[PDB]
């Protein structure tokens, strides 16, 4: 609302509430009163090759335009630039991974003379900077301890939740659960996967699960998809950068490196 | 679960982690291939159809098994069948003697537990067992184990409940052994100073053994730095006092046993405070005992299994009222302790499930004269032969109580059962009809319902 | 609409929105019932606190079902009570 710069970038680690933030913001735009005529949600993350046809189809569908198949891509881009130039649009680009020209796909770059705002999300500060968003950049902070604990409970069955929730009386089950939850570091994706894996845990196996999770998460079910989910941040780097990155795992846990 | 994860760890299916075994068991539970079943969650059972599916898969697979457990076999299958399979299981059978010497190079797993008639086997049995990793001969009537110097891959051995006399000198030549359980051996005589010849033993267990570390002279386990689990049967004070020295071996006492102890008039958990892995505590025939001290010092160990046996001179056990080390106790058993007249501290055991008491002819009540019942997790209480036991305890809520058995307790006039509680988990009640009639009840509905639905007469 | 969708024998986690089924919420009156062989699949579908274990049939029901799979020629030699035969 108050921002003088109309291109807003939101960045955070892999799997830390971003797309969810866009979903909640989009659903919350419904309640408030605003002068923005059209709200468009675009997922450019579907490719690193800039699948332009899909984005143009989404924009045309959300603008009530008649979609054509044989139309050349550049002509449709020009037509959409002209069309979106006559409306106040809020376009939520989701999970951009490489710089791409907004005009080439068909999205006009908003300026101070126009009332449109373009919100885009990315894992990389560099991508947000390349899109002229440098002075409206938001770092997605991870969840706090209380929010982490509240989320962790919601992924447990009532049978297991009954042995963890109670307060007043202190039992090792709650401490072990907290030790498991605090190992996730408030990352919502990690919290979801870990809680789902240990949803059906009994009272006996809290000790062993807490002992193992603190050291190796490899054996926990569903973690493979989690790592495949974020792996891409690693593969984007040149092998020198990748080798330097694994070097940082040498140092002790939860410390600090000069 | 523990037996299965141990077998898997020895077999190499687990990467030196019992937690991965627990995770595999849990994954099998989630896929309904297995089912949790037992008084605790520690035991699992296999559905019959799923068992047949496993056998069908084995028959369709290349690695043939020879699985004939509990089929009432009086004669072991001929060595012709053995010669090709990879895992053999003839446990829980009734075989007497084993004569042939199979030529099985490929065998990796073998079980002979729960055979009461197995006592004699052919010598040179294990010459062909070069690929063996797991072997079990527990709950059998054998006396000695033949020459085994050819076990170049043995990792797990357990002779629990066996009348084993002496270990063979060939055992010390096996450097791949990791697990060695020799519990409930009422015929063991060999010296354990020879166990130092091993290098990579991870588990040792002499729990409730007829012979063990009687004095500090036999205490030579400090050589085995690869040990993480030790089971020790103690016969003298000096063993405990030498164990009361700071080193990882001392802290590795998960289960501790006392048998025929001399100069053990007293014992303190503060002396056991060095032991942070202590769970099981068993005392038997240690008459020299007078009193037991349970200090308020909350040692990091969480005691859950305690059992007392044959302690005529033991008078009382002091327990801290405001907080005690027994708050984690799961089961208590007291047997043959005539001079016990203080057990009231049991009322502070919130996590108590199973009780068996027999012939403790000095006890008035289990509990004599938080906002919750003292035994909400209670499941089982057993009394037998208590001449002076006036009652069990005052009326308390036992929502999860399942079984009760009392026989020959003339002084037991009343039991804490009442119709004010909810009853949907009770399954059976045992005892003598005469003592059933001799009991005094606060409501007659406690008589009719229990006597017609869950009373099993003797 | 208030929809009751009976997903049958799910074997892997799948996004309900991707196929086209909206995930019902407390603000909506729709109920989605799904079956699976695996506890993990049921937990992954945000159903952790409405999970039912399909218990096997009892002895009496088992026997009643078993009789229905027999011809009258054979059922006549098994059904009779009072008299006991092997
Ligand atoms: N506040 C929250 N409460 C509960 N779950 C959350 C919250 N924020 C995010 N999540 C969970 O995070 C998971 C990943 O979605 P999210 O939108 O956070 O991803 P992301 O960080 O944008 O990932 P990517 O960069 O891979 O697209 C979802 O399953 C969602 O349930």
């Amino acid at each position: 609302e108050k921002g003088d710069s109309n291109i807003i970038g939101v960045w955070g680690q892999g799997g830390v509430g971003k797309t969810t933030l866009l979903h909640v913001f989009n659903n919350d735009l419904e309640k408030k009163a605003h002068d923005y005529q059209v709200v468009i949600f675009i997922e450019v993350s579907n490719s690193e090759a800039l699948n332009t046809v899909e984005i143009q189809q989404t924009i045309s569908e959300r603008l009530n335009l008649p979609w054509n198949d044989a139309e050349p891509i550049a002509k449709r881009a020009r037509f959409l630039i002209k069309a979106l130039g006559r409306k106040r649009f809020v376009i939520l680009l989701d999970d951009v991974r490489k710089k791409f020209c907004l005009e080439d796909v068909g999205i006009p770059t908003p300026d101070i003379n126009s009332q449109s705002k373009l919100i885009l999300t990315s894992r990389y500060r560099e991508v947000c900077f390349q899109m002229n968003a440098q002075r409206s950049l938001i770092e997605m902070q991870i969840l706090g301890n209380d929010a982490s604990w509240e989320l962790f409970l919601s992924k447990l069955s009532t049978e297991t939740s009954a042995a963890v929730e109670p307060l007043g009386s202190q039992s090792a089950t709650r401490e072990h659960a907290m030790k498991i939850a605090q190992s996730c570091g408030g990352l919502p994706l990690a919290l979801n996967v870990i809680g789902t894996a240990v949803a059906g845990l009994e009272e006996g196996e809290w000790q062993s699960a807490a002992d193992a999770i603190a050291t190796n998460m490899d054996n926990i079910d569903g973690v493979d998809e989690m790592f495949g989910r974020l792996k891409y941040s690693f593969d984007r780097l040149t092998p020198t950068q990748q080798q330097c990155f694994l070097y940082c795992t040498l140092f002790p846990e939860y410390g600090s490196i000069s | 679960k523990e037996q299965l994860i141990g077998y898997w760890l020895a077999e190499g299916l687990l990467l030196n982690d019992s937690e991965k075994g627990y995770q595999i068991i849990r994954s099998l539970v989630s896929a309904c291939l297995l089912q949790v079943s037992g008084s605790m969650s520690s035991k699992v059972k296999m559905h019959h159809v799923i068992r047949q599916l496993g056998l069908w898969l084995v028959n369709k697979s290349d690695t043939k098994f020879l699985v004939q457990p509990g089929m009432a076999l009086d004669n072991a299958p001929s060595a012709e069948e053995w010669n090709e399979a990879t895992r053999i299981s003839i446990m829980s059978n009734n075989i007497t003697e084993l004569s042939f010497s199979p030529k099985c190079k490929n065998v990796t797993t073998l079980l002979m537990q729960n055979n009461p008639n197995l006592n004699k086997m052919s010598y040179g049995f294990f010459r062909t067992m070069s690929s063996l990793k797991v072997l079990d001969l527990s709950h059998t009537a054998i006396t000695s184990l033949p020459e085994c110097d050819a076990l170049v891959a043995l990792e797990h051995l357990n002779l629990s409940h066996t009348h084993i006399m002496r270990l063979p000198e060939r055992l010390w030549l096996l450097k791949e052994l990791r697990h060695l359980d020799l519990s409930v051996t009422v015929a063991f005589e060999d010296t354990m100073n020879n166990c130092s010849k091993l290098h990579k033993l991870k588990v040792l267990n002499l729990f409730r053994s007829h012979y063990g570390i009687r004095d500090v002279d036999n205490l030579n386990l400090d050589s085995l730095k690869e040990l993480l689990f030790l089971g020790i049967t103690i016969y003298a004070e000096d063993v405990l006092k030498k164990l009361n020295m700071p080193r990882p071996l001392a802290k590795s006492t998960h289960r501790l046993n006392l048998k025929y102890c001399a100069e053990m008039q007293s014992i303190k958990i503060s002396d056991l405070s060095h032991m942070e892995h202590l769970e099981e505590l068993y005392v038997e025939s240690c008459y020299d005992l007078n009193t037991v001290v349970a200090d308020a010092e909350l040692t990091t160990s969480q005691l859950q299994f305690l059992t007392l046996s044959v302690l005529p001179s033991l008078e009382s056990v002091l327990v801290a009222p405001m907080s005690h080390n027994f708050q984690y106790i799961r089961k208590l058993i007291i047997s043959h302790c005539p001079k016990l007249s203080n057990i009231t501290w049991v009322r502070r055991l919130q996590l108590l499930e199973r009780l068996v008491i027999s012939h403790c002819d000095g006890v008035l009540e289990i509990v004599e004269d938080t906002g919750q019942s003292d035994f909400p997790k209670l499941r089982l209480i057993v009394l037998t032969g208590l001449k002076k036991l006036r009652s069990i305890c005052k009326a308390r809520e036992f929502p999860c109580l399942e079984t009760l058995r009392v026989e020959d307790c003339p002084n037991l006039r009343s039991i804490p059962l009442s119709c004010t509680h909810n009853y949907w988990k009770l399954k059976q009640i045992c005892g003598s009809v005469e003592w059933w009639e001799k009991l005094q009840w606060e409501n007659r509905k406690e008589v009719a319902c229990l006597d017609s639905k869950y009373f099993i007469p003797i």
